[PDB]
C-alpha cells in the first residue's frame, strides 16, 4: 500500500487543494456567465458547481482526489481562456434531454432497462 | 413474378410487401417503391435441362474464370435432375 | 580553417585539439568520483582514453576526423560536452546501484 | 493581444483546418498554441477491430496527399511481423509508386505553400501534372487517390499493359515543369522576401525537437531513411539527397524542388528496371491466391474464404517502422498479440513533431511569418490527428 | 517519497463513464465455452 | 401578374445559380478533389463558381472531409453566417454519413445532423468529376425554385 | 527462399552486446533486455528510471540516441499495472534505433521527459488525453486530441468504440448538443479467432 | 496444410441421402470420418448408419430409404467436422463469425442442459450444446435444439 | 499542337524555352485505351513437386524475441558508427 | 549521396556587382516571371467541356456498387457473406434464407453507401463476380435516403449496368 | 471524335434535345449517356 | 503461350531530364544602364 503520490500526501493535504479549486470555480461563473452570454442565473451555475464537487464527497483516496482536482483545474482553463464555445459550457445542464424515470412503475412502462 | 397486394402494392421477389395498416407505405407515397422485375426464380427455371451422358458432370457456371467455382454434380438419380448450387442450372444422365 | 560546418547554430572552432583535450581531461576528472566498479566509469574512462589518444597523436584536423569517425570536429566537441554533461547527472542518479525494484509477475509478458 | 488565425484560406485547400491561438506585441509574434483535433477520428481505436487488411484503407486517409506512401509505411510494418518478403517486382512497383507520390506530395507543398503566400498562379501549372499522376493511380487500382495498392506481401494488382509507357511519356516533360516553377519562385525578390531567414532552426534544435525529413536536411543534416535504412529496392537506385545550409524556409523550399527532381531521376531508373514476375508473395496464407486458382483448387479457395474474413494471423510481436515518406519520417508502432487483428496501432506522423515545433520557429517573427511556417513544414492534419 | 491508502482502489468517479453504466450493468466473467461445432 | 411572376423567377434562378460562390471546408482528404475541381481540367470557375470567395460573399457551402465533434459548432457557425439564400453541398462518405469512421466516438455520423443539405455527392473521396456533377446537380435544383410564384399566390 | 524473409545476424549480434552494455551501467533501472527474430532491440526500465536512462541514451558517445521518433502507450487491462509507455528513438551517428519501455496505472505518475527531448511534449499531451496517464512536471499538460469537456479516455480498452454520447444540431436551444449514443445501426462484433493454434513458437505453457 | 492444389484430375461426387427433416446431408463433402456411424451406434444405440461399397466409392448412409430420428440426433450435426451434415432449419441464415453467443440453460426437459443461444442483429439463430460433464456433456436433445 | 507558327516563337519566347518538344498535353503518344490481354507469370512456388509448405513458411519460422538480460570487457555501440556521405558528383552544388 | 542547394558564393568584382543592381534597380527578374505567364496565355488550356466532355477512365474504376446476373438471369450471389465480412466500413448487411425451390439466395442485400469507402474489396472477396463496383460515378442525390441500397436497387443497377460491367471485367480478369 | 484534338477532348456527345419524355434542350447531365457509349465517352475502350 | 507484362522496351527507354535548367538571357549590367541611360537622354534632347 506504499505507493507514489501525485501531489497530495495524505487526505488532509488534497482537501486544501480541492478548496482552492471551489474557490476559483465559485469565482468565475459570474465571469463566464457574461463572456459567454449564458442565459442560466449565476446562482444556477454555482449550483451546478455544487453539485458537480458534491457526487465527488466519498472519495477517501488522496491520489484520487488529485485527478479529481486535476482534471477539474483543467476544465477551469478551457473556460477562463474561452477555448470552450457556448455549446461546452452548456453541456452541464442537459437542457434538451428529457427527464428520465427513476421509480420502478415508470421505468416498467417505457421498457426492460433497470 | 412481381404481383400487386390487395392495397397495390407491388411485391418483391423476396416476397416483401406492407400489411393494409402498416403506416411505413407512407414513404412511398408522391414517389415510388423500387422493385426488381426480372425474378431469379422464374428466369432460372426458364433455362432447360442438360442432357449428358455421365454419373458426374462439372458446372463452372460458364465463362471460364469469369463463373464460379467448378464443382461436380452426380446424376445418378433418376427421380430427379442435378441442380448446381451456384448457378442453379440442371442436368440429366441421357 | 573551414568557413561553416554546415550545420546551422554549429559554428566553426579555432582550436579544435585544444578544446577536445580540455573537455576529455575534465571528462576523466568528473569520472573519479564515481565507484571504481561502476560500470558507467570503466566504460566512459576507456572510450575517452581512446579518443584523446587520438587526438594527441594527428595534429592535422582533417585526418584527426577520419580517426574519431565522429564527423566534422565540431560535432565531435559538441559530444564531449554532452558526455561531460551526462557524466555529472550520474553522479547524482547512481545507476550503478542494485536495481529499484521488481516488476509484477507477468508486466513484461507478451501476448497475455 | 490575442488573435486566432482562420480556420482555413479563402481560397480552396486541402490540408485540414487549424485552431492557432496567437500572442502578439505590435507585429511581433509572442507565441503560438496550436489547438489541433478537429480532424481527430480515432482512427487508432478503429484499426483494432479491423483485420489487417481491413486496416490498410485506413492509412490512405492519414497523409491524404501521399497515398501509396502511408500503406507502404504500413505494408512494411506488417511483413516484417510476418516475417515474409514482397517479391522484387512488386518491390519495384513500391518504389515506382513511392516517387510519383513523392511528386504528388511534392507539387502540392510548394504551390499551396506559393498560394497561401498569394503567388497563385503555379498552383493552376502543377495541378494538371498531378490530374496526369492520379490517372496512373486509377489505373493500377482504380480509384484516383485512396488507391488500397500496396499491402502486406506486395500489391494487389499488376500493372496494366501500357502504364509503363504512358509513365514514360509523363516522366521525360515533367523536368520543364520544375522549371517553369522555379521561374516564378526561385529568384524572385518578393518569394525570398517571404521565406529567407523565415522560420530558422538549428541542426540540434531541430534533432531533440524530433523533426524529420527536409525539416532536418533544411539545416544541413545529412539523413535520408531511403539511403541509411533502405528498404525495398531503394538501395538498387542512385539520387542524391539535398541539403540546405540556413536552415530557413527557403532552404526548405530549395530542398523540395530539388527532391522533386531526383524523384524523376529515381522515377527513370525504375521504368529500366522493372522486372518480370508475379506481384505479391507467393504465400496463400498471406496473399489471396489468383481468381483462376480460387474457383478452380479446393486448396486455393479456402484460403480465399479464410483470408477475406478471418484473415491472416500475425505473430506476436511489436515493431516500429518507419520509412521516408514525403513528408518526413512516417512510421508506425504495430502491436500484434498473435491473432487476425492488430492489438495496438500507434501512427507516427512527421507533422505531429513539426507542428510542435510552430511556436519555436516562429518566435520573433511577423503575423504573416506564421503563414509561411506553416506552410514550409507541409501540415496535413489528417496525419496529425489520426 | 511514497505514501499510504488504506482504501479500496476505485476509479469510478475518474473514468468517466456515465453513472448507469456502472451501478445497473452486471459483468460475467467466464472462459468461453469451445465452440462445440469445432 | 402570373406571366410576369414566372419570367421572374426565371431571371433570378438564372443569375442565383449562374454565378454560385463557395465557401469549401477543407476538413480532409475530399478536399483535395475539390482543389482538382478549381484546377486546370475541369475549371470550375468557368461555370461561375469563383475561386475564393469568404463566408460572408457566399452561396453555397461545401462540406469537403470529415466532421468531427470537436469541429461541429465551428461549422454550424459557419453557416449561420452565410447570407441568404445558402445552400450546402455535402461532399464525400464523411460528410454524408459518417463514411469510414461511422462508429467513431469524435465524428458526427453525417453533417446533417448539424446543417440541412441540399446534394449529396457519394465517394470517398468523389472524383472530381463527381463534385463536379454534384455542383451542376444544384443548379439544376435552384432552376427549378419558384419563390415568387408561391408567394404571389399567398 | 523468396518468400521468407531473411535473417540479419550481424544486427542481432550487435544489438544484443548494446543491450548487454545498457544492462550493465543502468542496473538500477533495466529489468529486462531482449532483441526480436527482426532485430529491434527493446529496454525494460523501472518507471523510475525514465529520465536517467533517457539521459543517458541520448547524451553518452556510444549511445547518441539524439531524436525521440515517438512515444505512446499501450493498455493491457490484464496487467495490474495496465498502461505501457514506449519510447522509441533514433540515434544517427550510429543508424540505429532502441526502444525503451516502463509501465505505470491509472493513479501512478510518470515522469516528463521533455527536459530529455522537446518531441516529447506533445506526445505526453497525447497520452494524457487519449489513455489518462498523468506527467508529473510538464509545463503544458491538457488534452490535445478531444473535444473539450470530453469525459472518459477513448483509447482504454474499456471505453466504448462509438463513445457514450453524441453531437448534434438543436433548432430549440440554437446550438450544437451532447446527448446519449443511439445507433440506428449497433456496430457487428465479429468473432474471428479460429479455435486452432497457428504459431507453436509461441505456445504459453499449460 | 499446404497453401495450394497439385490435384489435376475430375473429382468424386455422391447422391444425396435423405434421413429426416432435421439434418440436412450433403455427402459430397462427407470425408469418411464415422464419427456419425459411431455416434449413433454408441451414443444414441442406433444402428443405422454405416458405409456401403469400398475403397474410394465408400459411402456413409443407410443404404436403403431410412430416417434417422432420434431423440439425440441432431448432434451428429455438430460431431460432423465438414459441411456433409447440417442442420435444416439453420440452413443459409447466418455464419459463425457475425453470431453473438450468450451462455444459457435449456428448459425444454428438467436436466438443465448448458446450451449457447447463437443470435445475431436481435434475432435467435440457432441453439448449440455448451460442454457440462456432470449433466449433458457436449450434447442436447432434438427438442432443446 | 494547332497553334500558329508565329503564337509558337511567341511563347517560346516569353518562356525562353522551346515548348513545343515538352507539351504539357497529350497527342497521340498515349498507349491505346484498349490493350492486347496478359498473360501474366506464376511466383516460385507454382511447382508440382519438392514445395512442401513447410520448407516454405516464413510465419512458423518468426520466434519470440531472445532475452539478453531479466531481473526475474571493451565498450560497444549499437552498430558502428555511420560512413560519412559523399557529395555528388553529378551536380555537388545547385 | 548529397547536393547542396544553396552553397553559392556571389562574385565580388564589379561587373558582378553591377549586375546584381542592374537586377534590383530594373527588377529584370520580375520581367523574367511576367515572360512566363506570358507564355501561358498563348498556350492550349487543358480544360474539357463537361459534361460533353469526360475525364479518361480505366475498366479498374471503382464506382457505384451492381449486383450482378448469370446469362440465364439466375443472381450470382450465393448468400456466403464473405463480402459482409471484408467490409471495412461495415457497409453491407445480409440476410438469407432457402429460396422457394431450395436455392442459397439473399432476402436483405443493403449498402449503406454513405458508409462505404468505394474501396472494392468487397468485389475482390466475392468468389462469383456477384457485387462490383460499376463505372458509373454521376449518381449524387438530394436526400441521405436515396443512399441507403436495399436489394432491389442493387439488382436494378446490375440489369442497368451490365452492358458495360460485362466489358470492363471481360478487360481486366485477367490481372485479378 | 477527333484525335487531332488533345487527349480528354479528341471525343465528346451532343446531348439529345429529349430523353424518356423529358425536355433536355437546355438541361443536360452526364447520366444521359446509356452504358454502350459510356465505356467509350470515357476512354475505358478504343471501340465504340 | 508466353508470358506477356508490362515491361520496359528492350533496350530501355530514352533518356529522361531532371537537372534544373533556368537559361541565361539579357545583357550585362553595364548595357542595361547604357541603355537606360542613353533613353533617358534622347528622351531630355
Ligand atoms: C479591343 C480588341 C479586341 C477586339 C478585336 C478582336 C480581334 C479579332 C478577333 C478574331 C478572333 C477569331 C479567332 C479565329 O480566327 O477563329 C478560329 C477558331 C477556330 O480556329 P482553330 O482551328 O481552333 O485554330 C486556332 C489556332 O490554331 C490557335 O490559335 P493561335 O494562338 O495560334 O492564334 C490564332 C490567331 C488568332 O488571332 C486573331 O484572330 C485576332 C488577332 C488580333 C489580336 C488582337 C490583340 O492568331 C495568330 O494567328 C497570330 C496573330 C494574332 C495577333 C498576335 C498578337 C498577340 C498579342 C501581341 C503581344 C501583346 C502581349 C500583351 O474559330 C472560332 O472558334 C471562332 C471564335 C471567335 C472568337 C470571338 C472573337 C471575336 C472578337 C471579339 C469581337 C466582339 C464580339
Ligand atoms: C437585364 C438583362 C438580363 C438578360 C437575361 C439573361 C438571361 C440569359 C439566359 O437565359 O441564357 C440562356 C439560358 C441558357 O440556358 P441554361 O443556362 O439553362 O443552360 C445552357 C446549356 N448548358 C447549361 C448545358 C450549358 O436559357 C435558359 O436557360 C432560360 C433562362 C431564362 C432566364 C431569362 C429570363 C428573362
Ligand atoms: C514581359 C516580357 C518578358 C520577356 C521575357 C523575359 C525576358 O526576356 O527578360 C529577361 C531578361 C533577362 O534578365 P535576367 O534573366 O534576370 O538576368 C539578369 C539581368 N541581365 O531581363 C530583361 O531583359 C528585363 C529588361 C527590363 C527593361 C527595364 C524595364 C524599364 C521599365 C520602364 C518601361
Ligand atoms: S469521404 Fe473518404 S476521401 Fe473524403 S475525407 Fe472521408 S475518408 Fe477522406
Ligand atoms: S461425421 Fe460427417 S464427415 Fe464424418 S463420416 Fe459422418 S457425414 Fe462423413
Ligand atoms: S466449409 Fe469446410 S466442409 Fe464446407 S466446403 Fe469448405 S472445406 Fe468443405
Ligand atoms: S467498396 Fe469497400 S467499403 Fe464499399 S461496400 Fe465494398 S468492401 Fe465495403
Ligand atoms: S455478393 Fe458475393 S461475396 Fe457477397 S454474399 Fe453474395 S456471393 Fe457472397
Ligand atoms: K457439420
Ligand atoms: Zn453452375
Amino acid at each position: 500500500t506504499s505507493v507514489k503520490p501525485i501531489f497530495s500526501r495524505d487526505m488532509n493535504e488534497a482537501k486544501r487543494r480541492v478548496r482552492e479549486l471551489y474557490r476559483a470555480w465559485y469565482r468565475e461563473v459570474p465571469n463566464t456567465v457574461h463572456l459567454f452570454q449564458l442565459d442560466i442565473s449565476v446562482k444556477q451555475g454555482r449550483d451546478k458547481v455544487r453539485e458537480m464537487f458534491k457526487k465527488n464527497a466519498h472519495i477517501t483516496d488522496p491520489r484520487v482526489v488529485d485527478l479529481l482536482v486535476i482534471k477539474g483545474k483543467m476544465e477551469l482553463e478551457e473556460t477562463i481562456k474561452v477555448w470552450k464555445q457556448r455549446t461546452h459550457v452548456m453541456r452541464f445542464f442537459h437542457e434538451t434531454e428529457a427527464p428520465r424515470p427513476k421509480d420502478f412503475l415508470s421505468k416498467f412502462y417505457v421498457g426492460h432497462d433497470p | 413474378g412481381v404481383r400487386t397486394s390487395p392495397t397495390g402494392e407491388k411485391v418483391t421477389h423476396t416476397g416483401q410487401v406492407y400489411d393494409d395498416g402498416d403506416y411505413r407505405k407512407v414513404r412511398f407515397v408522391g414517389r415510388q417503391k423500387e422493385v426488381n422485375e426480372n425474378f431469379a426464380i422464374d428466369l432460372i427455371a426458364e433455362q432447360p435441362v442438360s442432357q449428358v451422358g455421365s454419373r458426374v458432370i462439372s458446372c463452372d457456371g460458364g465463362g471460364g474464370a469469369l463463373g464460379h467455382p467448378r464443382v461436380y454434380i452426380n446424376l445418378d438419380k433418376e427421380t430427379k435432375t442435378g441442380t448446381c448450387g451456384y448457378c442453379g442450372l440442371q442436368f440429366r444422365q441421357q | 580553417l573551414k568557413k561553416t560546418t554546415g550545420l546551422v547554430g554549429l559554428a566553426v572552432c579555432e582550436t579544435p585539439h585544444e578544446r577536445l583535450k580540455i573537455l576529455y581531461t575534465k571528462i576523466l576528472d568528473v569520472l573519479g568520483h564515481i565507484p571504481k566498479n561502476a560500470a558507467y566509469r570503466k566504460y566512459t574512462e576507456q572510450i575517452t582514453n581512446e579518443k584523446l589518444s587520438m587526438v594527441k597523436a594527428e595534429p592535422d584536423v582533417k585526418k584527426l576526423e577520419e580517426r574519431l569517425q565522429g564527423g566534422q570536429i565540431e560535432e565531435v566537441i559538441l559530444q564531449a560536452e554532452n558526455e561531460l554533461s551526462l557524466a555529472r547527472k550520474m553522479i547524482q542518479w547512481k545507476p550503478w546501484e542494485p536495481l529499484v525494484e521488481e516488476p509484477p509477475a507477468s508486466q513484461w509478458k507478451w501476448p497475455i | 493581444s490575442n488573435l486566432t488565425l482562420n480556420f482555413g484560406p479563402q481560397h480552396p485547400a486541402a490540408h485540414g483546418v487549424l485552431r492557432l491561438v496567437m500572442e502578439l506585441s505590435g507585429e511581433m509574434v509572442r507565441k503560438c498554441d496550436p489547438h489541433i483535433g478537429l480532424l481527430h477520428r480515432g482512427t487508432e481505436k478503429l484499426i483494432e477491430y479491423k483485420t489487417y487488411l481491413q486496416a490498410l484503407p485506413y492509412f490512405d486517409r492519414l497523409d491524404y496527399v501521399s497515398m501509396m506512401c502511408n500503406e507502404q509505411a504500413y505494408s512494411l510494418a506488417v511483413e516484417k511481423l510476418l516475417n515474409i518478403r514482397p517479391p522484387p517486382r512488386a518491390q519495384w512497383i513500391r518504389v515506382l509508386f513511392g516517387e510519383i507520390t513523392r511528386l504528388l506530395n511534392h507539387i502540392m507543398a510548394v504551390t499551396t505553400h506559393a498560394l497561401d503566400i498569394g503567388a497563385m498562379t503555379p498552383f493552376f501549372w502543377m495541378f494538371e501534372e498531378r490530374e496526369k499522376m492520379f490517372e496512373f493511380y486509377e489505373r493500377v487500382s482504380g480509384a484516383r487517390m485512396h488507391a488500397a495498392y500496396v499491402r502486406p506481401g506486395g500489391v494487389h494488382q499488376d500493372l496494366p499493359l501500357g502504364l509503363m509507357d504512358d509513365i514514360y511519356e509523363f516522366s521525360k516533360n515533367f523536368s520543364l515543369r520544375i522549371d517553369e516553377l522555379e521561374e516564378m519562385l526561385t529568384n524572385n525578390r518578393i518569394w525570398r522576401n517571404r521565406t529567407v531567414d523565415i522560420g530558422i532552426v538549428t541542426a540540434e534544435d531541430a534533432l531533440n525537437y524530433g523533426f524529420s525529413g527536409v525539416m532536418l536536411r533544411g539545416s544541413g543534416i545529412q539523413w535520408d531513411l531511403r539511403k541509411t535504412q533502405p528498404y525495398d529496392v531503394y538501395d538498387q537506385v542512385e539520387f542524391d539527397v539535398p541539403i540546405g545550409s540556413r536552415g530557413d524556409c527557403y532552404d526548405r523550399y530549395l530542398c523540395r524542388v530539388e527532391e522533386m527532381r531526383q524523384s524523376i531521376r529515381i522515377i527513370s531508373q525504375c521504368l529500366n528496371k522493372m522486372p518480370p514476375g508475379e506481384i505479391k508473395v507467393d504465400d496463400a496464407k498471406v496473399s489471396p491466391p489468383k481468381r483462376a486458382e480460387m474457383k478452380t483448387s479446393m486448396e486455393s479457395l479456402i484460403h480465399h474464404f479464410k483470408l477475406y474474413t478471418e484473415g491472416y494471423q500475425v505473430p506476436p510481436g511489436a515493431t516500429y517502422t518507419a520509412i521516408e515518406a514525403p513528408k518526413g519520417e512516417f512510421g508506425v508502432y504495430l502491436v500484434s498479440d498473435g491473432s487476425s487483428r492488430p492489438y495496438r496501432c500507434k501512427i507516427k506522423a512527421p507533422g505531429f513533431a513539426h507542428l510542435a515545433g510552430l511556436d519555436k520557429m516562429s518566435k520573433g517573427h511577423m503575423l504573416a511569418d506564421v503563414v509561411a511556417i506553416i506552410g514550409t513544414q507541409d501540415i496535413v492534419f489528417g496525419e496529425v490527428d489520426r | 517519497q511514497l505514501i499510504t491508502v488504506d482504501e479500496k482502489l476505485d476509479i469510478t468517479t475518474i473514468t468517466g463513464v456515465p453513472e448507469e453504466h456502472i451501478k445497473t450493468r452486471k459483468a460475467r466473467i467466464f472462459v468461453p465455452a469451445r465452440n462445440n461445432m469445432q | 401578374g402570373e406571366y410576369v411572376v414566372a419570367k421572374l423567377d426565371d431571371l433570378i434562378n438564372w443569375a442565383r445559380r449562374s454565378s454560385l460562390w463557395p465557401m469549401t471546408f477543407g476538413l480532409a482528404c475530399c478536399a483535395v478533389e475539390m482543389m482538382h475541381m478549381a484546377a486546370p481540367r475541369y475549371d470550375m470557375d468557368r461555370f461561375g463558381v469563383v475561386f475564393r470567395a469568404s463566408p460572408r460573399q457566399s452561396d453555397v457551402m461545401i462540406v469537403a472531409g470529415t466532421l468531427t465533434n470537436k469541429m461541429a459548432p465551428a461549422l454550424r457557425k459557419v453557416y449561420d453566417q452565410m447570407p441568404e439564400p445558402r445552400y450546402v453541398v455535402s461532399m464525400g462518405s464523411c460528410a454524408n454519413g459518417g463514411g469510414y469512421y461511422h462508429y467513431s466516438y469524435s465524428v458526427v455520423r453525417g453533417c446533417d445532423r448539424i446543417v440541412p443539405v441540399d446534394i449529396y455527392v457519394p465517394g470517398c473521396p468523389p472524383t472530381a468529376e463527381a463534385l463536379l456533377y454534384g455542383i451542376l446537380q444544384l443548379q439544376k435544383k435552384i432552376k427549378r425554385e419558384k419563390r415568387l410564384r408561391i408567394w404571389y399566390r399567398r | 527462399r523468396p518468400t521468407v524473409r531473411p535473417r540479419n545476424d550481424v544486427a542481432h549480434k550487435q544489438l544484443s552486446a548494446f543491450g548487454e552494455y545498457v544492462a550493465e551501467i543502468l542496473p538500477k533501472y533495466v529489468q529486462q533486455v531482449q532483441v526480436s527474430c527482426f532485430n529491434e532491440l527493446e529496454i525494460c526500465i523501472h518507471p523510475d528510471g525514465v529520465i536517467p536512462v533517457l539521459t543517458f541514451l541520448r547524451d553518452h558517445s556510444n549511445a547518441q540516441f539524439k531524436s525521440l521518433a515517438d512515444l505512446t502507450a499501450v493498455d493491457i487491462p490484464t496487467r495490474q499495472n495496465r498502461f505501457e509507455i514506449v519510447y522509441n528513438l533514433l540515434s544517427l551517428r550510429f543508424n540505429s534505433r532502441i526502444r525503451v519501455k516502463t509501465y505505470t496505472d491509472e493513479l501512478t505518475p510518470i515522469e516528463s521527459s521533455v527536459p530529455v527531448y522537446k518531441a516529447a511534449n506533445w506526445y505526453e499531451r497525447e497520452i494524457w488525453d487519449m489513455f489518462g496517464v498523468f506527467f508529473a512536471n510538464h509545463p503544458d499538460l491538457r488534452r490535445i486530441l478531444t473535444d473539450y469537456g470530453f469525459e472518459g479516455h477513448p483509447f482504454r480498452k474499456d471505453f466504448p468504440l462509438s463513445g457514450y454520447v453524441e453531437l448534434r444540431y438543436d433548432d430549440e436551444v440554437k446550438r450544437v448538443v451532447a446527448e446519449p449514443v443511439e445507433l440506428a445501426q449497433e456496430f457487428r462484433k465479429f468473432d474471428l479467432n479460429s479455435p486452432w493454434e497457428a504459431f507453436p513458437a509461441y505456445r504459453q505453457p499449460p | 496444410g499446404s497453401d495450394r492444389s497439385r490435384f489435376l484430375e475430375g473429382k468424386r461426387a455422391v447422391e444425396d441421402k435423405n434421413i429426416g427433416p432435421l439434418v440436412k446431408t450433403i455427402m459430397t463433402r462427407c470425408i469418411q470420418c464415422t464419427r456419425c456411424i459411431r455416434f449413433a451406434s454408441e451414443i444414441a444405440g442406433v444402428d443405422d448408419l454405416g458405409t456401403t461399397g469400398r475403397g474410394n466409392d465408400m459411402q456413409v448412409g443407410t443404404y436403403i430409404e431410412k430416417m434417422f430420428m432420434s431423440e439425440l440426433s441432431g448432434n451428429i450435426i455438430d460431431i460432423c467436422p465438414v459441411g456433409a451434415l447440417t442442420s435444416k432449419p439453420y440452413a443459409f441464415t447466418a455464419r459463425p463469425w457475425e453470431t453473438r453467443k450468450t451462455e444459457s440453460i435449456d428448459v425444454m426437459d428438467a436436466v438443465g442442459s448448458n446450451i449457447v443461444v447463437s443470435t445475431r442483429t436481435g434475432e435467435v439463430m440457432r441453439i448449440l450444446p455448451r460442454m457440462h460433464e456432470d449433466i449433458n456433456e457436449e450434447w442436447i436433445s432434438d427438442k432443446t435444439r | 499542337a494547332s497553334a500558329t507558327r508565329f503564337i509558337q516563337w511567341l511563347r517560346n519566347w516569353a518562356s525562353g524555352r522551346d515548348l513545343q518538344a515538352k507539351l504539357q498535353l497529350r497527342y497521340q503518344e498515349i498507349s491505346k485505351r484498349t490493350q492486347p490481354p496478359p498473360k501474366l507469370p506464376v511466383g516460385p512456388s507454382h511447382k508440382l513437386s519438392n514445395n512442401y509448405y513447410c520448407t516454405r513458411d516464413g510465419r512458423r519460422e518468426a520466434m519470440p524475441p531472445s532475452i539478453v538480460m531479466s531481473s526475474q570487457k571493451k565498450a560497444v555501440s549499437p552498430a558502428p558508427p555511420i560512413k560519412r556521405w559523399e557529395l555528388s558528383q553529378d551536380e555537388p552544388y545547385l | 549521396t548529397y547536393k547542396y542547394v544553396n552553397l553559392r558564393e556571389p562574385s565580388m568584382d564589379m561587373k558582378s556587382v553591377t549586375d546584381r543592381a542592374a537586377q534590383t534597380l530594373l527588377w529584370t527578374e520580375l520581367i523574367r516571371g511576367l515572360g512566363m505567364t506570358l507564355s501561358y496565355l498563348f498556350r492550349e488550356p487543358a480544360t474539357i467541356n463537361y459534361p460533353f466532355e469526360k475525364g479518361p477512365l480505366s475498366p479498374r474504376f471503382r464506382g457505384e456498387h451492381a449486383l450482378r446476373r448469370y446469362p440465364s438471369g439466375e443472381e450470382r450471389c450465393i448468400a456466403c457473406k464473405l463480402c459482409e465480412a471484408v467490409c471495412p466500413a461495415q457497409a453491407i448487411t445480409i440476410e438469407a434464407e432457402p429460396r422457394a425451390d431450395g436455392s442459397r439466395r439473399t432476402t436483405r442485400y443493403d449498402i449503406d453507401m454513405t458508409k462505404c469507402i468505394y474501396c472494392g474489396f468487397c468485389q475482390e472477396a466475392c468468389p462469383v463476380d456477384a457485387i462490383v463496383e460499376g463505372p458509373n460515378f454521376e449518381f449524387s442525390t438530394e436526400t441521405h435516403e436515396e443512399l441507403l441500397y436495399n436489394k432491389e436497387k442493387l439488382l436494378n443497377n446490375g440489369d442497368k449496368w451490365e452492358a458495360e460491367i460485362a466489358a470492363n471485367i471481360q478487360a481486366d480478369y485477367l490481372y485479378r | 471524335e477527333d484525335n487531332k484534338q488533345f487527349f480528354g477532348r479528341h471525343r465528346w456527345v451532343i446531348y439529345t434535345t429529349e430523353m424518356n419524355g423529358k425536355n433536355t434542350f437546355w438541361d443536360v447531365d452526364g447520366s444521359m449517356v446509356p452504358p454502350e457509349w459510356h465505356r467509350w465517352l470515357h476512354c475505358m475502350t478504343d471501340d465504340p | 503461350s508466353k508470358v506477356k507484362q508490362d515491361m520496359p522496351p528492350v533496350g530501355g527507354y530514352g533518356p529522361i531530364d531532371y537537372k534544373r535548367n533556368l537559361p541565361r538571357r539579357g545583357l550585362s549590367g553595364y548595357s542595361m544602364f547604357a541603355v537606360g541611360i542613353g533613353a533617358l537622354l534622347f528622351g531630355y534632347w
